[PDB]
RNA sequence: AAACUUUCAACAACGGAUCUCUUGGUUCUCGCAUCGAUGAAGAACGCAGCGAAAUGCGAUACGUAAUGUGAAUUGCAGAAUUCCGUGAAUCAUCGAAUCUUUGAACGCACAUUGCGCCCCUUGGUAUUCCAGGGGGCAUGCCUGUUUGAGCGUCAUUU
RNA sequence: CGUGGAGGUCAGUGACGAAGCCUAGACCGUAAGGUCGGGUCGAACGGCCUCUAGUGCAGAUCUUGGUGGUAGUAGCAAAUAUUCAAAUGAGAACUUUGAAGACUGAAGUGGGGAAAGGUUCCACGUCAACAGCAGUUGGACGUGGGUUAGUCGAUCCUAAGAGAUGGGGAAGCUCCGUUUCAAAGGCCUGACAGGCCACCAUCGAAAGGGAAUCCGGUUAAGAUUCCGGAACCUGG
RNA sequence: AUAUUGGCGAGAGACCGAUAGCGAACAAGUACAGUGAUGGAAAGAUGAAAAGAACUUUGAAAAGAGAGUGAAAAAGUACGUGAAAUUGUUGAAAGGGAAGGGCAUUUGAUCAGACA
RNA sequence: UUGACCUCAAAUCAGGUAGGAGUACCCGCUGAACUUAAGCAUAUCAAUAAGCGGAGGAAAAGAAACCAACCGGGAUUGC
């Protein structure tokens, strides 16, 4: 608040023997009488840099720089050293960068979607996820940051015909257009190489 | 320029985003209320003042009385039909 | 020893405020301005307003207004579906 | 206990007699209180009284409404209560009241229902 | 997941809306499943609870036991089935608070409203 | 004083009927913190200022 | 040498740090507009079967009736049949209602539960008396009514 | 190096016991600090790349809380002064009773009142606290009981005095003023007409003015109040 | 269209996590002081559930010892974990007007690692 | 004499209304000082805090006695 500690009527005394010049509370009879207030130090006084709303919360970025980063992040996938370092237990599947049918996008069903992914070979990744459900380390638990699970693949979609509502729910998974391409989804923690499953249409549309 | 006590009067447009959504929702609401109409009045072309900008044109306020009469209709029907008017 | 002679009140109760601040030689309260109409609302003291204001006590009527507006200031009874 | 729908049919004199019986019963039970530790039937009694009184004050109100029916200046505690402002303010008809000039205006030149393709 | 704007995803909210909830909502919070026999019978998975129901227990130390409710203590979110008690040292005995998430019914006490309820929830009763 | 006004008598009644400790039967209710009556009073200890 | 003083370990005490929780607080955002002379906000006094407070509440007093829910409340006691049900609960909802003395505060006054005025009605043996019950008596202002004043202008007379 | 939080990561540790804590038990690093074993404990937490901050204490006559020496020390010493037996109970320098001794010595250590206090008044039960010792006692604690009015008093009067309305100022909250630049109010016959009168509010004294009451008895506790008897005042 | 530290109903958080955050997470603008204006706090956690300790015994009682519930009383309403100052008992050691620290070693206690 | 009219009045006249709280935001009125100006004094802090009136869900302002000086623009408000 603007007024922490200001809800006090303290004032300093002058010269004494066991005392300080810190302002003491007026009145009598309640225990806060004669107690100090109005300082960085004192119990139930204010603080130093009473924080404010007008901090520099959101930071500006150049558009070209943002796009440069998206491009590099998408380049990340083709090499697969970065992927196998970051996570993404891929070592069985033959090919990188993956492409699949555009017929994926017509899927309307979680079960069919995950069965497709298991056929393709992301079994290892979606069993890494759904075994890495551990709690949060500290006080995030009671600021609604409670569970934490490792991240999983990303299924690009050129145009949705229900895949997004299939993969909304199974954990680890995200979906994303070719236009939006959330860098926070692609290169998390500034660690390149998220595991990606493109479709034919989206890959063509990337050109 | 802070010798005054500015610290109580500060405006911080966090709500840029929320205002935007409310605004788009208001647009859509007015349009669905106004369902067949185009949500905007036809506004003319006008050539600006202040010789710096005289090359440009600008979508002004309202067309005129005389131009409407040259089209061969009246203001009274224009403002129903979806057309603006300035008179001054 | 000059407090043997304090048995003689200045201040006593107000019928409105119940704070024992009715001054007697002046016939005026000091918290709520009674006899006067306009209740004493002084912005330099914020705790005072915070103590005496709305929300504190019963709100016999005004707690019902939100309910009443929400259901539209209606009259009648139910239909016994 | 007592059930109000049983009572809505009864007459005024039946109601008063029933109630006075309940009052005598209550004054007995308040004496029995001082013998016993406690006597929970007094609760049922003291709310039966309220049921009857509520029914009476409801019925007389409805009769007075039927007396004052279809009329202007019905009494203050039977006008609506709504709020000070939403009494001291304009009605539907009184805001719809508008001069004949603008009536002709809104008649001849109303906002037409149009679109744009062609 | 949550795709709405009027429901909470917050601990400080829902613990309050659990603890300080009325009895009319605790009636529903203290639901219970049914045996798979009764499931095949009635065409329904779960129900609220009632004073006059027979039940069998499936979890806790008191697994295998069964009996009839004597009371439902909603103010502790608990149910007291009789023949499930603990002897005090002094020969007296106590009921046992259980959550009806951890019970299973084998017989009910139906009323008109309960038949209407099962009809409301996909009844196959008879 | 003993030429006391009715309202003085009327607030004295409230003090005299507040000044009882907690009925014991409240001690056993479910989820009770209220163990000692803390707004209790005596007459030489605390004035009431009328 | 014991005792005493002094360092340490274990164990125990004073004391409540740390750790882990947390129906709370702040901040941001969104949506909405609703106090009152038909008597508000607020205060006071009283109310529970067994309570002082918080919460609710007004002599119909932790509440009445209406509706939905459909078998409770719960610390003890007790009504418990009301349980295939015009029906339980400190339920939820709330549209009819009650709302003590007070308060802008309204008959006058109010450090007082004081002092009046009017009217309908009931009782006490009553034309007179006494009491009770019910409803009323503020101020400024507006529109209207009813009633008046003034040689202020004016027409028509002893 | 370390700390609270955040993005990722170790498909990390975790009831077969996380964290924290204790440990003259071990290892590391020059050092900040880390690591390990044992004991206690009972539910979350950490390693690494990066981020962000309310980020690290011996001190501020610092703040809040707690605890020590001093110390079983100073001191409980004004108010003449207490003593013996019995009961109670477990226990008496102290409670109760009884026998003696003293005192206040009537401008009192008496009995009643005012202001103020407000159940302290009385009984029963009872001591963990309070009564700067102790306590079986108590203004302490729990449960209850108890305050009776035509005549005492308030209310009524007005005092110095404050204070409405009229009215006038004041930007205005509200102010000057208290009968004044006011159409202020009610009758008296008597056939809607005649006639007379003159104020001005109201508040302010439980000690001033003022209508009238005594005795005896009565209770655990009150009486010009109740009971028994006997008088009075006012208005009908 | 725009403002909004008040009010009503809702949603979130790189916020605080009981000396922080509103002054208040509990019967808080409550207790309490003041003539009054106004000032103004401290105070969270047993356990899953009281299962909150009947019963035997000592004592006037508090209470203790026993037994007992319970996963544990190393959780007994003085209740989670329960640090430090400070305090006691035991064990070890030392001691003539000082103590503590530093370099090396003796005495005593204590201790990890490897022999394959 | 009687009577239109004007003005001024009284009524527990019929019917109506205003006050007061709240007060973050909003329209007005009145209106300081510390501080700052190496000091000091017009000045700044400030047409602000305090005080007072008055409203709503938004208020206020508003279809020009405008800006301009351009091939002229075109109510208001906000950014
Ligand atoms: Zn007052």
């Amino acid at each position: 608040s603007e007024k922490a500690g200001h809800q006090t009527s303290a004032e300093s005394w002058g010269t004494g023997r066991a005392v300080a010049r810190i302002p003491r509370v007026g009145g009598g009879g309640t225990g806060r009488s004669g107690q100090g207030a109005f300082g960085n130090m004192c119990r139930g006084g204010r603080m130093f840099a009473p924080t404010k709303t007008w901090r520099k919360w959101n930071v500006k970025v150049n558009h070209n720089e943002k796009r440069y980063a998206t491009a590099s992040a998408i380049a990340a996938t083709a090499v697969a050293s970065l992927v196998l370092a970051r996570g993404h237990r891929v070592e069985k599947i033959p090919e990188i960068p993956l492409v699949v049918s555009t017929d994926l996008e017509s899927i309307q069903k979680t079960k069919e979607a995950v069965a497709a992914l298991k056929a393709v070979g992301a079994h290892s990744d979606l069993l890494k996820v759904l075994k890495s459900k551990k709690l949060r380390a500290g006080k995030g638990k009671y600021r609604n940051r409670r569970w934490t699970q490792r991240r999983g693949p990303l299924v690009v979609y050129a145009e949705d015909n229900g895949i997004v509502k299939a993969l909304r729910n199974v954990p680890g998974v995200e979906t994303a257009n070719v236009a939006s391409l959330n860098l926070l989804q692609l290169a998390p923690g500034a660690h390149l190489g998220r595991f990606v499953i493109w479709t034919e249409a989206a890959f063509t549309k990337l050109d | 320029h802070f010798r005054k006590h500015w610290q109580e009067r500060v405006k911080v447009h966090f709500d840029q985003a929320g205002k935007k959504v409310s605004r788009r929702n208001a647009r859509a609401t007015r349009a669905a209320k106004i369902a067949p109409r185009p949500l905007d009045l036809l506004r003319p072309v006008v050539r600006a003042p202040t010789v710096k900008y005289n090359r440009k044109v600008r979508a002004g306020r309202g067309f005129t009385l005389a131009e409407v009469k040259a089209a061969g209709l009246t203001a009274a029907y224009a403002r129903t039909i979806g057309i603006a008017v300035d008179h001054r | 020893p000059s407090f043997g002679k304090r048995h003689n009140k200045s201040h006593t109760l107000c019928n409105r405020c119940g704070r024992r601040s009715f001054h007697v030689q002046k016939k005026t309260c000091s918290s709520c301005g009674y006899p006067a109409a306009k209740t004493r609302s002084y912005n330099w003291g914020a705790k005072a307003k915070r103590r005496h204001t709305t929300g504190t006590g019963r709100m016999r009527y005004l707690k019902h207004v939100s309910r009443r507006f929400k259901n539209g200031f209606q009259t009648g009874s139910a239909s016994k579906a | 206990g007592v059930k109000a729908y049983e009572l809505r049919t009864k007459s005024k004199e039946q109601l008063a007699s029933q109630l006075v019986d309940l009052k005598k019963e209550l004054a007995e039970l308040k004496v029995q209180k001082l013998s016993r530790p406690s006597l929970p039937k007094i609760k049922t009694v003291r709310k039966s009284i309220a049921c009857v009184l509520t029914v009476i004050n409801e019925q007389q109100r409805e009769a007075v409404r039927q007396l004052y029916k279809g009329k202007k200046y019905q009494p203050k505690d039977l006008r609506a209560k709504k709020t000070r402002a939403l009494r001291r303010a304009l009605t539907k008809f009184e805001a719809s009241q508008v001069t004949e000039k603008q009536r002709k205006k809104q008649i001849a030149f109303p906002q037409r229902k149009y679109a744009i393709k062609a | 997941a949550k795709q709405s704007l009027d429901v909470s995803s917050d601990r400080r909210k829902a613990r309050k809306a659990y603890f300080t909830a009325p009895s009319s909502q605790r009636r529903v919070l203290l639901s219970a499943p049914l045996s798979k026999e009764l499931r095949a019978q009635y065409g329904i998975k779960a129900l609220p609870i009632r004073r006059d129901d027979e039940v069998l227990v499936v979890r806790g130390s008191k697994k295998g036991q069964e009996g009839k409710i004597s009371s439902v203590y909603r103010l502790k979110f608990a149910v007291q089935v009789d023949k499930v008690t603990k002897e005090k040292v002094n020969g007296a005995s106590v009921p046992i608070n259980l959550h009806p998430s951890k019970l299973v019914i084998t017989k009910l006490h139906l009323d008109k409203d309960r038949k209407a309820l099962i009809q409301r929830k996909g009844g196959k009763l008879e | 004083a003993a030429q006391k006004s009715f309202r003085i008598k009327q607030k004295m009644a409230k003090a005299k009927k507040q000044n009882r400790p907690l009925p014991q039967w409240i001690r056993l209710r479910t989820n009770n913190t209220i163990r000692y009556n803390a707004k209790r009073r005596n007459w030489r200890r605390t004035k009431m200022n009328i």
